[PDB]
């Protein structure tokens, strides 16, 4: 019965990723005065299936100079980690109920960077290497401030349990209490998912295909699926953390509908942002995250430690 | 390479991502045009100037025609010269759309390219209506122009021109005041006026350094 | 047990996708096809040569700033103590010390990348 | 169209609906229809273990009320 | 005015001869606009115009399902247009 | 006459300084760019439904070449070789001899379409409107040899496209 | 036979997937690449057919030779053709790539890219219009609809 | 033998398993392989030779090798560890039969095993390559162009004159 739950989680997520590819193409097309996919299937509804079937029937290449073991391990790690980061999300009930869900997401996301690191190194080509060192720099840029923002926001939750976030925001969204932290968190999640304007690792104009330039076919497809699953997962985490849906214990379907709508809106905002802006230089991302975000985050952390004590508004569950 | 702007083998020397030396290797599109011109008549050599700078065709035709007219000691009729200047300015608009939108695309802004290439398409329609070819018309000739305008072309040119400023405004709203665009462009590739003059620069590459020159 | 089963399932699915990707299609490998990509020309040196790090000093600072995150994570539980005056003094002491270290490195040009 | 983007969004929404609803229904089906117990601490786990022992069918969910105390 | 748009969609469905013709024109041409019939070829191609559309979409052709020897229910191309309708369709003249 | 593009100076009063601080901290210009993209999202796209819809052309358009006839069916070409002389790509090859009835006609008229630059010089040079560039542009092939036209292919193209070629010529010959 | 029916259906499915998802290399040489960009422009929107440019050769399915191929360039073009995983297709666009064109008699120009790589479709013109390149792409799609790989394997 | 050959390539494929199974350890098999370009040139010359109408030719290489030495040289040029172990004829035949059931191109067959462990005949009464103007190319000058693909990254740049040609049982 638990395996049925695992499958009912992981298969719909892959289908959502497949159709998010089409939705992104159509949103970008219509923001660019064109249409996007509308031929293969009514309204391009069969385009993701054609893409997947073309990729998995295409020859996979193992580079002559590459390390083969790491070259094959990296996409497996990427996809499995992207699938695993979904299990503690309460929708309104989680698949795996943890005391410290937030720390689990933190650790698994910080493990996910080694997929890019090891694929870029194991390709044994120059553009892949440049992509990998850009990944190193990006993680160094965003990690500390991301963690401090999470701590500051959760100081009103009372714990690290994700389900407590539903009862914390029973009356008001957490975005009305910490909107500067919400802004910094949104930019941090854009940087954490290698999304425009922070899509430095791929670096398409600058680095051809970057870290995954050597990759082709099915192995290449796995990287794409992992990235888009990460997009959806991070936006769902943001929706749970800042726009809290109201949960009726006798009707969880209403909560599920509302939460799915909110995360879809955040994902569409990601696509909008990609369509609207140019790319950062990767030293400029580090300067932004270390000279503007970090001091404000430290000050707001001090403020959010002090405020519940001053106002006698400390949450329960020591 | 997507950012190589065609066929360029730019051999680069780097310490980390810093650039120590740039060594542009060219000739990947050297087709031996000048010898071929030496094997043709003056009318036969004219279409080569279309394919020299394939973003500004009629301007190249105009330069070659002016040179041949100077060597012939003849003068084009006034209507031909007005048509030439009109289509030269249309060509300048085409070239500047290409330059700005592809620069933005390299830097990472993809949308203005799509917005402005529709205007490029309409101007290609003007090219084809006057000559039958969208980009290598060969309309401007040493004695003037090949054919007169069709009876309803000026109206459509006016209709395009009365609306193009809003498209420019939308592009400007996307780029000019964006802090990411300014971070990627301000203080990048600074060149002094004297160095620009000595290195043989021309056009915007002189005007951006304050030199008040325009042919 | 449930988390172990989830990890096993996800890793198995990814491995099966790799296996299908490598055994289903027709393979035609020859030396030119598998050579390294450098935009159509052969690379000069090796990709295993040393690659300079211009932000090396910030990377070391990341190691120290990361450990102060571990010191600040227990703060939600620390807010439940009876002596809230000692805890609040110590939480601010740690955060002020962390801001002072950023201010020191910033003013000594430690955040600027090497050229 | 712009309303032709909607079918893909609807398909994605239907796909994303499945995990939460499936988890809720599977939790209800394997816990007597009453919202699977949460045990974040040892006291709740002890309560669950005690319930399992007195049920007589080795299941924590079956509940013995006032009819089990004669 | 949303109801006006929805009713316009329902009359688009009805104007293609019902659901069967609507789906045929949606899967063959990926377009369900209804225009005014200008004429028909001897090969079976039909030609439509709708002057309310912008320049480029105001004329179109629904290709025949059978030309000289091949089944063209799915496989169509611009070279199946005869020269006279070729001149009309590419807007080189105003007269069909 | 000249103008400056980047020679302005910002105001230093409290009102404008706070305005710029709010721009820095609340991302107003980025919101404006997002708004422009949102505005474009709700416009009608410029895409046409090819091949059911076609792009607009004109009577002067230069397409695939053809050889024409007089209304009686006699060929127009008289083997003057002006088109061969003027062709900037040397794509035309011609041979000729007196026909069995004494007419001046060709025995070879070849156009290498992979040499042709589609400049239209040949149809300007022709004194009898025998060689033209017709309106067809959809004639891609699967082999290289199918694009080396001989006289039979060009005459077949003329017979195939005359109904449109004559109308196109009627619409432009007064500009020529 | 049952096996013939099964292989015919599988061949149909694979061919449909291949032709509906055609990713060309981001690769252009000369004048013809401007018309390629105009084919990617909103009016024609090649992306609506499933055609998407990708920069890396390992992630590309079609190579469009758009412009003159010179002798200095030919080894690079061959090299990025070799690094395309199979199946792969080549489209020759423009007179220069078809047979040399205006520069056919030059000392530094390859007289047609088909001396260096095998070509599936030839698109005529100098340059071909974006509509003509779209016609050639759809012709390549129709050609991919016609291949019989699994049927021929079964007949072996 | 050549770049697309089923000879040198076939031996290279065996390394994945671990050891190289050889009947009688390959000490009773003699091979005389010939380069592909030599064969193609010989065919072209036989077309243009008016004297070769009803003739019968034998195209063989300049050297004869024991199978053990040939496989050892192949593994040395590819810089792979060579692990030869003797397998009885029946056992090898059984293995060959199992591979044959592949609906695709089989990795090996019973017939392939038979032909691999069969000595090359000597037919000195037939004309050869040298009677068509061809000087046969030795394996030691063309092995690298076939086996450099089978090396790891560590040995990819090793040159041709590094791998110490094998011993030939000639005369
Ligand atoms: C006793 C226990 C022994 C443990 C063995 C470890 C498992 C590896 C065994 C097979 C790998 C070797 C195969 C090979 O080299 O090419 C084969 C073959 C040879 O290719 P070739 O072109 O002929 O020549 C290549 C050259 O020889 C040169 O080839 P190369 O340069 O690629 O060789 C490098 C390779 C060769 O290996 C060796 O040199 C010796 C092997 C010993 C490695 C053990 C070191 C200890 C590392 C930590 C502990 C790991 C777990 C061990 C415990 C096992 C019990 C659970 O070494 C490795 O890459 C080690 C990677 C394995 C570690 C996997 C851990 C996953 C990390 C995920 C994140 C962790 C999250 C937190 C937890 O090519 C292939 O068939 C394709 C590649 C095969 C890859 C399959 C998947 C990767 C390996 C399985 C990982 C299992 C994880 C569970
Ligand atoms: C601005 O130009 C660009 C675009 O715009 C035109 C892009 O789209 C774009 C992104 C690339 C696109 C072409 C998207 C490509 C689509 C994917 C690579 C295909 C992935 C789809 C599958 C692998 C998903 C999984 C397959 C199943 C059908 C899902 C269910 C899984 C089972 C186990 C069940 C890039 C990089 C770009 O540069
Ligand atoms: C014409 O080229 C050739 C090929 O083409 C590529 C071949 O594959 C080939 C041999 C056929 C196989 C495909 C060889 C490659 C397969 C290996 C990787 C076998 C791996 C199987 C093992 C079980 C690996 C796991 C190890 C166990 C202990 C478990 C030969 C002989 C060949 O000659
Ligand atoms: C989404 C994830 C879950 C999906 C669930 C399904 C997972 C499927 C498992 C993954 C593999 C899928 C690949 C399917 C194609 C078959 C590949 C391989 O297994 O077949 C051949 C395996 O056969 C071997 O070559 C030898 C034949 C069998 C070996 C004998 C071993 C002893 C078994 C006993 C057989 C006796 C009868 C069996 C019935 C009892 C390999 O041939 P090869 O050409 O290299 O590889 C390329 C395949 N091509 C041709 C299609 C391109
Ligand atoms: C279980 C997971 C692994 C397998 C995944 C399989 C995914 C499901 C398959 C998706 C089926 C949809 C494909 C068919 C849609 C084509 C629509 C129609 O148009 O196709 C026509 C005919 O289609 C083809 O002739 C046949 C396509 C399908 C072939 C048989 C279906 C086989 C399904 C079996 C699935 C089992 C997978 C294998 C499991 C191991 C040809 O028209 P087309 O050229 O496009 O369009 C012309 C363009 N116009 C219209 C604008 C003018
Ligand atoms: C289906 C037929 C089954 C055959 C099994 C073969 C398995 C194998 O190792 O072969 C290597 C095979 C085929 O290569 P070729 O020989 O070049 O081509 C074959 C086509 N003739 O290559 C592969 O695809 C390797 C597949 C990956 C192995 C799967 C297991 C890997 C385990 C990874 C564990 C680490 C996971 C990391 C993330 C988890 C951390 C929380
Ligand atoms: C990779 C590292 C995996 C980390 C897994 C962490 C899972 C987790 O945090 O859940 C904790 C969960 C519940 O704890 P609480 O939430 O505090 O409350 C429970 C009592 N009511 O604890 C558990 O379920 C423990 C179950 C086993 C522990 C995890 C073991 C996994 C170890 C992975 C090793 C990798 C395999 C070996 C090779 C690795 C690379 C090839
Ligand atoms: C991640 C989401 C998608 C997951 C992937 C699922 C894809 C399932 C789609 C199945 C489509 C059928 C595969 C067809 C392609 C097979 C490979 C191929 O085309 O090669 C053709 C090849 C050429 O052979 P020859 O002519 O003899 O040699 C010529 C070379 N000298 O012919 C074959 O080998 C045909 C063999 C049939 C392959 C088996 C297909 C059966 C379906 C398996 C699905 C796997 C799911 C598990
Ligand atoms: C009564 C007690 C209350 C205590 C005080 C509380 C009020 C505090 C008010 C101030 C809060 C401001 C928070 C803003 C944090 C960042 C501000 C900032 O300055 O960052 C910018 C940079 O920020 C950015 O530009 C973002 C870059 C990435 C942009 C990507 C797209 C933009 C996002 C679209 C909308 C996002 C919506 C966020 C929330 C989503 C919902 C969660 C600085 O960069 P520069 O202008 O170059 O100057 C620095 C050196 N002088
Ligand atoms: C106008 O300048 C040019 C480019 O920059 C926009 C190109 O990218 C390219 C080629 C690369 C793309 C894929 C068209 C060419 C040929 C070119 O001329
Ligand atoms: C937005 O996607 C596109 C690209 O990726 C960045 C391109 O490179 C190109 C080719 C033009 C550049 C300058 C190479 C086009 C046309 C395009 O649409
Ligand atoms: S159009 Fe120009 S290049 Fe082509 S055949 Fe005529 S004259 Fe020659
Ligand atoms: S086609 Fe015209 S110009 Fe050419 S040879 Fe014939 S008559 Fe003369
Ligand atoms: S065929 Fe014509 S348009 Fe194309 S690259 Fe050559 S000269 Fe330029």
């Amino acid at each position: 019965m638990f395996m049925i739950n695992i499958l009912s989680l992981i298969i719909p997520i892959l289908l959502a990723v497949a159709f998010l590819t089409l939705v992104e193409r159509k949103v970008l097309g219509y923001m660019q005065l064109r249409k996007g996919p509308n031929v293969v299937g009514p309204y391009g509804l069969l385009q993701p299936i054609a893409d997947a079937l073309k990729l998995f029937t295409k020859e996979p290449l193992r580079p002559a100079t590459s390390s083969i073991s790491m070259f094959i391990i990296a996409p497996i790690l990427a996809l499995s980690l992207a699938l695993t980061m979904w299990v503690p999300l309460p929708m309104p009930y989680p698949l795996i109920n943890m005391n410290l869900g937030v720390l689990f997401m933190l650790a698994m996301s910080s493990l996910a960077v080694y997929s890019i690191l090891w694929s870029g190194w194991a390709s044994n080509s120059k553009y892949a290497l440049i992509g990998a060192l850009r990944a190193v720099a990006q993680t160094i840029s965003y990690e500390v401030t991301l963690a401090i923002i999470l701590l500051s926001v959760l100081l009103m939750n009372g714990s690290y349990t994700l389900s407590t976030l539903i009862t914390t925001q029973e009356h008001i969204w957490m975005i009305f209490t910490s909107w500067p932290l919400a802004m910094m968190w949104f930019i941090s999640t854009l940087a954490e998912t290698n999304r425009a304007p922070f899509d430095l690792t791929e670096g398409e104009s600058e680095l051809v295909s970057g870290f995954n330039v050597e990759y082709a076919a099915g192995p290449f497809a796995m990287f794409f699926m992992a990235e888009y699953a990460n997009i959806i997962m991070m936006n769902a985490f943001t929706a749970i953390l800042f726009l809290g849906a109201s949960h009726d214990p006798h009707t969880p379907e209403l909560y599920t509908i509302n939460f799915v709508l909110k995360t879809l809106a955040l994902t569409i905002t990601f696509l909008w942002i990609r369509a609207s802006y140019p790319r950062f230089r990767y030293d400029q991302l580090m300067h932004l995250l270390w000279k503007s975000f970090l001091p404000l985050t430290l000050a707001l952390c001090m403020w959010h430690i002090s405020l519940p004590i001053m106002t006698a508004s400390i949450p329960p569950q020591s | 390479h997507p950012a190589a702007h065609g066929v360029l083998r730019l051999v680069m020397e780097l310490s980390g991502e810093m650039v120590r030396k740039c060594d542009p290797h060219i000739g990947l599109l050297h087709r031996g045009t000048e010898k071929l011109i030496e094997y043709k008549t003056y009318l036969q050599a004219l279409p080569y100037f279309d394919r020299l700078d394939y973003v500004s065709m009629m301007c190249n035709e105009q330069a070659y025609s002016l040179a041949v007219e100077k060597l012939l000691n003849i003068q084009p009729p006034p209507r031909a010269q007005w048509i030439r200047v009109l289509f030269g300015e249309i060509t300048r608009l085409l070239n500047h759309i290409m330059a700005v939108t592809t620069h933005a695309l390299d830097i990472g802004a993809m949308t203005p390219f799509f917005w402005m290439f529709e205007e490029r398409e309409k101007m290609f329609e003007f090219y084809e209506r006057v000559s039958g070819a969208r980009m290598h018309a060969a309309y401007i000739r040493p004695g003037g122009v090949h054919q007169d305008l069709p009876l309803g072309l000026l109206d459509d040119i006016y209709e395009f021109s009365k609306n193009f400023s809003f498209r420019i405004d939308e592009l400007e709203e996307m780029l000019t005041n964006n802090r990411i665009w300014r971070n990627r462009t301000v203080d990048i590739g600074v060149v002094t006026a004297e160095d620009a003059l000595n290195y043989g620069f021309s056009g915007v590459m002189l005007r951006g350094s304050g030199i008040q020159w325009d042919l | 047990m449930n988390i172990m089963l989830t990890l096993l399932t996800n890793v198995t699915l990814a491995s099966l996708l790799v296996l299908i990707a490598f055994w289903l299609p027709q393979l035609n490998a020859y030396s030119e096809k598998t050579s390294p990509y450098e935009c159509g020309f052969d690379p000069m040196g090796s990709a295993r040569l040393p690659f300079s790090m211009k932000f090396f000093l910030v990377a070391i600072t990341f190691l120290l700033f990361d450990l102060e995150i571990a010191l600040l994570l227990p703060l939600p539980w620390a807010s439940q103590t009876n002596n809230l005056k000692t805890m609040l003094t110590m939480a601010l002491f740690l955060l002020i010390l962390l801001a002072a270290s950023l201010a020191y490195e910033w003013t000594q040009k430690g955040l600027e990348w090497a050229e | 169209m712009w309303f032709e983007i909607l079918p893909g969004i609807a398909v994605m929404a239907a796909c994303l609906f499945i995990p939460g609803m499936a988890t809720a229904h599977i939790h209800k089906f394997t816990n007597g229809g009453k919202e699977k117990r949460v045990a974040h601490f040892s006291y709740q786990w002890n309560l669950m273990e005690r319930d399992r022992r007195i049920s007589g069918v080795n299941r924590y969910h079956v509940t013995k009320g006032l009819e089990n105390i004669d | 005015e949303l109801v006006q748009v929805l009713r316009r969609g329902l009359q688009q469905v009805s104007g293609h001869g019902g659901l069967r013709g609507y789906l045929r024109v949606l899967f063959r041409a990926n377009d369900v606009r209804v225009g005014t019939l200008v004429g028909e070829d001897k090969y079976g191609n039909k030609y439509y115009e709708d002057n309310k559309q912008f320049f480029g979409r105001h004329r179109w052709v629904i290709y025949t399902t059978e030309m000289n020897g091949r089944d063209t229910f799915w496989d169509v191309d611009g070279s199946m247009v005869p020269p006279e309708w070729h001149r009309w369709l590419h807007c080189m003249t105003d007269d069909p | 006459t000249y103008k400056f593009v980047n020679m302005r100076e910002p105001s230093m009063d409290m009102k404008s300084v706070t305005d710029r601080a709010a721009q820095t901290l609340l991302w107003t210009e980025l919101v404006r760019g997002l708004g422009m993209t949102l505005s474009y999202l709700f416009r009608e796209p410029a895409t046409i439904n090819y091949p059911f819809e076609k792009g607009p052309l004109s009577p002067r358009f230069r397409g695939e070449h053809a050889l024409r006839r007089y209304p009686s069916g006699e060929e127009r070409c008289i083997a003057c070789k002006l088109c061969e002389a003027v062709c900037p790509a040397q794509a035309i090859t011609i041979e000729a001899e007196p026909r069995a009835d004494g007419s001046r006609r060709t025995t070879r008229y070849d156009i290498d379409m992979t040499k042709c630059i589609y400049c239209g010089f040949c149809q300007e040079a022709c004194p009898v409107d025998a060689i033209v560039e017709g309106p067809n542009f959809e004639f891609s092939t699967e082999t290289h040899e199918e694009l080396l036209y001989n006289k039979e292919k060009l005459l077949n193209n003329g017979d195939k496209w005359e109904a449109e070629i004559a109308a196109n010529i009627q619409a432009d010959y007064l500009y020529r | 036979s049952r096996g013939e029916y099964v292989v015919a259906k599988l061949d149909d499915l694979v061919n449909w997937a291949r032709r509906s998802s055609l990713w060309p290399m981001t690769f252009g040489l000369a004048c013809c690449a401007v018309e390629m960009m105009h084919m990617a422009a909103p009016r024609y929107d090649m992306d609506r057919f499933g055609v998407v440019f990708r920069a890396s050769p390992r992630q590309s399915d079609v190579m469009i030779v758009a412009g003159t191929l010179t002798n200095k360039m030919a080894p690079a073009l061959r090299k990025v053709y070799d690094q395309m995983p199979e199946p792969r297709y080549v489209v020759s666009m423009g007179s220069c790539a078809n047979g040399g064109g205006y520069y056919h008699y030059s000392y530094s120009v390859v007289r047609g890219c088909d001396r260096i790589v095998p070509v599936d479709i030839y698109v005529p013109g100098c340059p071909p219009t974006a509509e003509a390149l779209l016609y050639g792409i759809l012709q390549l799609q129709r050609k991919i609809k016609r291949e019989k790989r699994l049927r021929i394997w079964y007949r072996r | 033998f050549g770049r697309e050959d089923r000879f040198l390539n076939y031996f290279a494929s065996m390394r994945w398993f671990g050891g190289v199974p050889l009947i009688s350890l390959g000490k009773e098999t003699v091979k005389q392989p010939v380069y592909i370009v030599d064969v193609s040139k010989g065919i072209i010359n036989a077309i243009k030779d008016p004297d070769a109408k009803g003739k019968t030719f034998a195209f063989v290489g300049p050297n004869r090798y024991l199978l053990f030495d040939l496989v050892q040289y192949i593994f040395a040029v590819a810089y792979r560890p060579f692990l030869p172990y003797p397998l009885p004829h029946f056992a090898y035949r059984w293995v060959g039969r199992l591979f044959e059931v592949s609906p695709f191109e089989p990795w090996t067959t019973r017939d392939k095993v038979e032909r691999v462990h069969m000595s090359d005949m000597t037919l000195p009464h037939l004309p050869g390559l040298e009677d068509l103007g061809i000087q046969a190319t030795p394996l030691e000058l063309k092995a690298i162009e076939v086996l450099r693909r089978h090396r790891t990254y560590r040995w990819l740049t090793s040159e041709m004159e590094d791998v110490k040609p094998a011993k030939t049982v000639n005369i």
